[PDB]
């Protein structure tokens, strides 16, 4: 039995078994702060509504704040396939101030950017269950949508904010909700009469504290470690035909930053990060005579076929310097985040870590863009000659083409998450660092 | 920048506990039978219900 | 003269619980003797 | 404590080694043979002796330890065989007792004389009783000797022990010892704290009748004469107390398994005369 | 230029990352580790093997530590693909394990589809269907070796290894109770399958052997073991007809710090059924044609996502009277909850609130202790069973607060409670810290 | 209404949060030593090809290396569904050897059992995107492929090799490419006409660390405890009808080993580990008059359905006594991966581990093959006598016979992932056993 | 909600039963014109 | 690259500007010789 390897024991195990420091055998777990978790409603200031803002004040009523959770009730003004994440399109954006500095700022396309590269598996089905249509309900359908928010305290508890240390500052959430959502109110760009308004409401999970820790949280001074968000929108180059455009970013980014990454989006079709083509899933009634290339088969607007993506290639740049050596686009697309996360990123979102484990927290390798003087992100595209209505020529074709749907694509968004320091002492908080 | 010194977190005079804390009050007081106790010892009961505090002390530079 | 905000605390935390626990030594010798 | 240790142990040779071959009794030392008397109160195993006299009422041989200390400082960590500063109370796990006519034993469990409480400057040990376990035997031989064999063992030491502590009657003022070279008797009382290497071969000291203390034997790792640490001497002021030191306080790399040592003093009294004659049979 | 150019950048904020280094990734060291091996040993089985049959084992005691149990079966198809859904699970209707005599835990069909359901993830949860059903639209005859692990405090995990090496005077046996019916093995629902054969069972057990030093450490010193223990009683719901909306306080009588709360509503007769059946694909037999049959599921795709087919409209849980927290509504407790505190994926008609911030570890991530309340209670809102079930066009319609006409044959309401407990053993004794 | 659950404490949560050592709520991160990382392009000597071999030197562009991925320009000459894992198969043989001293290599095969077994979820998912063609493109689509390696300095920045410290001995790899890729260069044995030769890079992902640490590391020796792959091939007997065939193979193993992972193929199919049938995605054509049993629908040449899988049984024996007791073929394909990794293995592909965690970098267990003179694995086959063309028997019948075309799968693949200790000093790095 | 603690909640059931129990005589007449339509008000009708 | 280290790259596009900027006279002429063909020569014709 098993004696005949466990005696077999060389010169080959004394580096795996002489002198032992662990047993696997015999866990020892440690002894923890007691806490309970609560769920309550926010108070939502503001009229709630398409197009409107709104702004969360987050109620103080525990001792340390961790998951927060925007809910929405939407209807169907469509039928099924008509619709693409309802209530995380809805979330336009929203922003965190404390003290009234700005800490960090999501956007519905940051929130595609980040399913599509760092949430994975069963969460990223999981979370569509949560934001969209997905058991093909026809018109009329009812659905209440939960869109979990990603700051940097809501995956994990040990950064969770400490409000009882923040006895003279109020934390906001300012909320905006799109005034265009697919499949609810426009029907393409066509308006559904009678569609509903949203009715939201937020949730906040709070931590309770023991009396030992309340009193640790409410006297002493705290740096948390956080993360940020750093977005501006810019505009794309795809070309027309026998060329392969570029164009040259000028990234104003600052802080360490643990990743670049970024889309091209058509700013009608939400999400939608390829061109249409008359392929299967790849556009409204694909495979049929109905078939359109101009407008998406909305509930399968993601795709993983990397033909309908637009980047040939990319270079970053620092300070006028190659920062490593051109590579074509489909490296961004496949193999980071092979290497980084290891999940599945869908065509047309693209990723270039600075760090070694960019989904973890710990710093693993930071590019710091304030000591940068010049950044630039450089970006090739593919030809766009390839009739989109002919899925023998599009499904039968090179790496330097795409179709010539994809000058839809308009929309470009470069993004950096980055390392910051919160800083919190005597009841008042706010950012270390600031360019 | 707001000034509130409380959380408002159901902290301050919410007595959460079991009905069983009525054996700690037994305890405290001895005797059991504490369905008459109680009306002859208003004064004792009332102490034993309110509460003890922590300060949080900081200091600023004046100008 | 320093002022202070106040926490409150209330009684209510109670006095933490013991625990103890123990096997006799049921055990105690074996062919140690026989009848 | 599961600790495990390799080959971090000097080869500490247990040259002396304490048996028994007594019956069992209940708790009580009245013991005389050959008009020498020997009387203890079960407090501890002995308290006085003589031949129609004593050389004390209290505080007789007792076995002592001192844990591992910062620098051999002070009885701090003294595992002792009574519990004497209760001095009325026994507070002691005593688990046998074996003892015949002409010579009990006895073997203990020994305990922390300051026990749980931090006190003085530094914390204690954790509770009253600690694991460190001991015998003492006393056999009275034909001609008026008594040998005092006396072990210790406790699980990866490195430590400190106290043979004997001995505070007899104030009486005890001269103090002389032969040499080891046998050139001469050498008296020295002067200092009244002299620390005796090994040329004090045995030592005697007497008001007017003598006691001759005799060491036998003690532990040492002298197998291939390492340069390690082992090393015994006398500490002699008016309490006699003799010790054994293992280790400084921390060596570069010191354990001691932990198994059965201990120690040999052959101790007895009499006219100086005959008490240096037997001596000088050397 | 290149990478170089990075360090060249060098600033303020990176002292705060990088000055006077703690760690480094690119030299990593590995401590050392007790020598073991593991070995995979045949327990024999008291008592014939069989439908409806309750066995047990007596663990024998080749190795020092207990790691894994796999039981297996053999099975023969009753019917065509789809006829089965889990039957290797249905089929172990409970395992009790005792030490000494005294019991530690006992798992439950139907908590076996809930813990599958709730926290296993993808690969893992579909390698774990693998292992107990046929998954490749396979047809009536075909025979399966089935292999159900079973998910003790021990089992999954080296960490808590049940030490028979230090159990030496106390007996560990596991008590199976056999199914009496298996859907498309035995009966395809109600209607028994003529020719089904019994089927084969082993108890396998999964034995830690250690080296020496070790093997003596376990033997001679006491041990602390922090453990896991399902509590369970069965409880009747109430699920509504029409004109009206129900609610239920069903009252909790459970008694340890808790991780966590799950429940499902079923219909006793369907194994695995926590959902309405309605004329929609893959929810019912037949589902999409004239033939379809809105009161027999399609049984192999008897779990969905669609929480329009469930039936709890909203929830919450009081402590002494006092609400736990603010009532949430289903989709609340069936997806973002284990979003949060899981990460994977729970189907419709499954649910979970948690104490603990990582239920999903073993390592306590806050619980609630019901040994120190009055009550805890578990108020049900139920959602309105008027929709159609036959007609598509009606269950794919609908409101939030409406479900399938077909829900009311989920009456049966399944609350599972997940605590942990001390496990001490002593001089070759083991039991309990707190009597469970 | 949480402050209820707080003060609910009892006897109970003395073991749980009496006297608090940890806190959840508060985060410590360690500060680390500053680096970067760039992906680097390596000159590949020698003409790339069908068939041909290359090889490439590491420049010493950075101070350690991490991953290496292997890119491929490829157009497919089939259809949707003729090919699998095409970048997966070219690669054939990867040797890394550092100053004449092989360390390890890797075999395509091998590629896929890892796939088969350790990369799960969106992982597998996300590989094969950057391995095969996976939306159906039809024939003359092309497009860049990457393979990225799995050595023991690939995976775990902890690993990586410092070639900042290594100047004597150079690190290099030896490139095989397959002279027959499945869909692209032949269909089954057949050639297709006008077929291009493929184009390759070598990419190699460097560290650049700041002055303080690179120091260190070019001035102080190193040892790095790394795995290696054991292989050789070899031959097995499975039989058609009445006979119920088992052999006792000879292993050749030595170092400690973590694992034995192996399968059962068809030399001409890349990948196919099961019979082929006439059942969906198990045959070409399956379910229509046109189905043939003879060739796989390549696409979906991988499957779960065990039914089609050669493995009755299987015990490792060590020097003539049983080191588990008898197992059968359900066990290594389904309940040890379940065990060990924690993820989907298809069938056809079996594993029997010593390591808790295989999956892991820690040490986890290990059976050491150079205590033993003779090490076999004795495996019991199926008998092969269900007509593969009649689903009514493939889906329908018992769990020891198999299909009879499951009798070309003579080529038996026994891979191992042993430990073994990597030494840097003065320059030059090697292995500690031989 | 008085301090984040919840002090009571009422129903439009209580409000009924409340006004059908312990609210009575001209003031419960008051309260019915309070939220009601009661002096046969038409389609239409708007009423604060 | 020295090293590892990249000092330098040139382009075809600086080539020619070179070319344009600092070679002159008879030696730009011959740079001309040696990267173009400078004699009316035809189709066909194969130069070094």
């Amino acid at each position: 039995g098993g004696l005949s390897q466990l005696v077999a024991y060389g010169a080959q195990d004394v580096y795996l078994t002489g002198n032992p420091q662990i047993t696997f055998f015999k866990t020892v777990y440690r002894r923890y702060t007691n806490f309970a978790i609560e769920s309550i409603q926010q108070t939502i200031n503001g009229s709630v509504g398409f197009g409107n803002k709104v702004s969360t004040q987050i109620s103080r009523n525990g001792d340390l704040i961790t998951d927060i959770v925007v809910e929405f009730v939407l209807t169907k003004g469509g039928n099924g396939g008509t619709t693409y994440y309802p209530a995380e399109e809805l979330l336009q954006d929203v922003e965190l101030e404390i003290g009234g500095q700005r800490i960090d700022k999501h956007y519905n396309d940051w929130f595609r950017t980040y399913d599509a590269l760092f949430r994975m598996n069963d969460d990223r089905y999981n979370y569509r269950r949560m934001t969209d249509w997905v058991n093909n309900e026809l018109v009329g359908a009812q659905k209440r949508f939960y869109v979990p928010l990603i700051f940097f305290f809501n995956q994990t508890p040990g950064l969770a904010l400490p409000l009882i240390a923040l006895q003279y500052h109020e934390v906001k959430l300012y909320f905006t909700l799109a005034s265009q959502v697919q499949g609810v109110n426009y029907n393409g760009s066509s308006a559904i009469a009678g569609a509903a308004q949203p009715t939201m409401s937020v949730w906040v999970d709070y931590i309770f504290l023991d009396t030992q820790e309340r009193t640790r949280f409410a006297q002493l001074p705290h740096e948390y470690l956080i993360e940020q968000l750093q977005f501006t929108g810019s505009e794309t180059a795809t070309p027309s035909a026998t060329t392969q455009a570029s164009q040259n970013i000028r990234l104003n980014f600052n802080h360490p930053t643990k990743y670049l990454a970024w889309n091209f989006n058509n700013p009608t079709n939400y999400g939608q990060y390829t061109a249409l083509a008359n392929i299967p899933g790849a556009c409204s009634g694909a495979g049929t005579a109905a078939a359109t290339v101009t407008t998406p088969d909305y509930g399968n607007t993601g795709t993983y076929n990397e033909q309908l993506a637009v980047l040939d290639s990319a270079k970053i740049q620092l300070n006028g310097q190659d920062r490593f050596a051109t590579r074509k686009g489909s490296y961004f697309n496949k193999v980071q985040p092979y290497q980084s996360i290891g999940g599945v990123t869908p065509a047309g979102v693209y990723l270039y870590s600075f760090a070694l484990k960019p989904a973890g927290r710990q710093p693993s390798g930071t590019c710091n863009f304030s000591r940068i003087d010049n950044a630039t992100l450089s970006l090739t595209y593919k030809t766009c000659s390839i009739d989109a209505t002919s899925p023998a020529a599009v499904l039968g074709n090179t790496e330097t083409v795409t179709a010539n749907t994809a000058t839809l694509l308009t929309a470009l968004n470069i993004y950096a998450k980055n390392y910051n320091v919160l800083r919190i002492m005597s009841g008042m908080g706010g950012l270390a660092y600031a360019n | 920048f707001r000034d509130t010194a409380s959380i408002g977190f159901s902290d301050t005079h919410q007595d959460e506990k079991t009905l069983r804390f009525l054996k700690k009050q037994i305890s405290q007081f001895i005797k059991h039978l504490k369905e008459y106790y109680p009306n002859n010892e208003l004064t004792k009961k009332l102490v034993m219900k309110y509460s003890d505090v922590q300060l949080l002390p900081y200091t600023k530079g004046a100008t | 003269p320093l002022l202070t905000p106040s926490s409150q605390l209330l009684p209510k935390p109670s006095p933490e619980a013991a625990d103890f626990a123990q096997f006799a030594p049921k055990n105690l010798q074996a062919q140690n003797f026989l009848t | 404590t599961c600790n495990t240790f390799s080959l971090n142990v000097p080869v500490n040779n247990s040259i002396a080694t304490i048996d028994f071959a007594e019956h069992v009794n209940g708790a009580v030392f009245k013991i005389e043979y050959n008009r020498v008397n020997f009387i203890a109160p079960s407090l501890y195993p002995i308290s006085g002796l003589g031949t129609a006299v004593v050389f004390d009422l209290q505080k007789g041989e007792k076995a002592s330890q001192r844990k591992i200390t910062e620098f051999g400082n002070k009885d701090i960590r003294i595992a002792d065989e009574i519990s004497d500063i209760a001095a009325d109370d026994h507070s002691v796990l005593i688990t046998t007792k074996l003892m015949s006519e002409s010579t009990p034993g006895e073997l203990s469990r020994d305990v922390v004389l300051n026990g749980e409480i931090a006190t003085g400057r530094i914390n204690m040990n954790t509770g009253f009783v600690s694991d460190i376990i001991h015998t003492k035997k006393i056999s009275i031989i034909d001609d008026g000797i008594v040998d005092y064999y006396v072990k210790i063992n406790v699980p990866a030491k490195y430590s400190h022990g106290i043979v004997e502590v001995v505070s007899g009657t104030f009486l005890n003022d001269i103090m002389i010892h032969l040499v080891r070279n046998k050139n001469k008797w050498a008296l020295m009382d002067s200092k009244m704290y002299i620390v005796n290497n090994t040329n004090g071969f045995v030592i005697a000291k007497n008001p007017d009748t003598a006691m001759g203390v005799s060491l036998l034997e003690w532990p040492r790792g002298a197998v291939v004469f390492p340069p390690y640490y082992n090393f015994k001497k006398f500490k002699n002021v008016n309490k006699w107390s003799i010790s054994q030191q293992i280790a400084s306080c921390v060596n570069t790399s010191v354990k001691i398994p932990g198994g059965e040592y201990s120690w040999k003093i052959r101790l007895f009294f009499g006219p100086i005369w005959q008490v240096q004659e037997s001596i000088n049979s050397v």
